[PDB]
């Protein structure tokens, strides 16, 4: 792992848009309770997959 | 990789195996012969959804 | 080591821990059958033994 | 991952050493774009010369 560097523009990069997307979903997932229709996984159930 | 694709050498369990070909050497386990095989795929009817 | 009849190797990184790694000494290279020494890396996933 | 990093910061226990690559959903380090820019420029300068 410590030697498996990737070129910029690869999805596997920790600084890639996928990494940014993971951080956004990780923190914004619980901004609402599951009871609310405003919950992220309720309004858009496809995002989790 | 345009000729040989990906070599089967024990990647992670999903990882796919086509770029867009798969190949590896396989010593046939009924005898002592060592074969090299190659499979190529042409995506068909809505593979991308 | 001449006084104790040892061969000591040193390495910096490995490219994959799921690959079997031995140590080959060969006067020719390119040819696995021309070797004069071969040792399995004792625990694998190891350098400097 | 954070538990492993915390233990690693003081100890170094590697019971069941290899971490079973199928046990990864983490991102990978990315090359330095400043260093790759030096190589790209040097390649371009040598080509023109």
């Amino acid at each position: 792992r410590s030697s498996s560097f990737v070129k910029p523009g690869s999805v596997a990069s920790m600084f890639s848009p996928a990494g940014y997307l993971t951080e956004l979903y990780r923190e914004a997932k619980d901004l609402h309770f599951s009871s609310s229709a405003y919950h992220l996984d309720n309004r858009r159930p496809d995002l989790a997959d | 990789q345009k000729y040989l694709g990906m070599l089967q050498n024990g990647y992670s369990d999903s990882t796919s195996a086509y770029v867009d070909n798969i190949s590896t050497g396989l010593v046939v386990n009924n005898e002592s012969k060592l074969e090299a095989y190659k499979i190529t795929r042409v995506k068909t009817d809505d593979y991308d959804k | 080591n001449k006084t104790k009849n040892y061969i000591a190797s040193v390495q910096g990184h490995l490219m994959n821990a799921d690959y079997t790694r031995r140590l080959i000494l060969t006067p020719v290279e390119n040819n696995y059958y021309a070797r004069l020494f071969e040792f399995p890396f004792s625990p694998n996933t190891i350098l400097n033994t | 991952y954070q538990q492993d990093l915390t233990m690693l910061g003081r100890g170094g226990v590697s019971k069941n050493l290899r971490t079973a690559n199928s046990l990864v959903g983490l991102f990978l380090p990315e090359y330095n774009p400043a260093l790759t820019d030096y190589w790209q420029t040097l390649r371009l300068r040598l080509f023109n010369l």
